[PDB]
């Protein structure tokens, strides 16, 4: 027999991931970390954009 | 993760190769069609009387 077939396409189950930042400085002498502080509010800093390679 | 999908395929109709070779119907006499009578028959004559000379 001949088999009629079209392409076919699976939906993702995303769940939200988090990474950290463990760059958290002690010492303010030097650009390799950053200062810390007390109270967090959103001033609107995001990460870059690159692909998850999956 | 990837949720369960289904490849959306299906059958093409095909005609199956068959054939149907030769065969006898196997009979090889017919029933008896006759009945053996008696059957009655005359020729053509003419009666006459006999008389013995005594």
């Amino acid at each position: 027999h001949t088999i009629n077939q079209t392409p076919h396409s699976h939906s993702i189950s995303d769940p939200g991931h988090a990474h950290g930042v463990p760059f958290g400085a002690a010492v303010d002498n030097g650009n390799n970390a950053f200062d810390t502080g007390g109270s967090p509010y959103n001033n609107g800093i995001g990460t870059t954009q690159n692909q998850t390679g999956i | 993760s990837v949720n369960t999908a289904n490849a959306n395929l299906s059958i093409n109709t095909s005609s199956t190769g068959i054939s149907i070779q030769s065969a006898s119907t196997g009979l090889t006499v017919t029933s008896n069609a006759g009945n053996g009578q008696a059957f009655q028959h005359d020729q053509p004559y003419l009666v006459f009387r006999v008389f013995v000379k005594v």
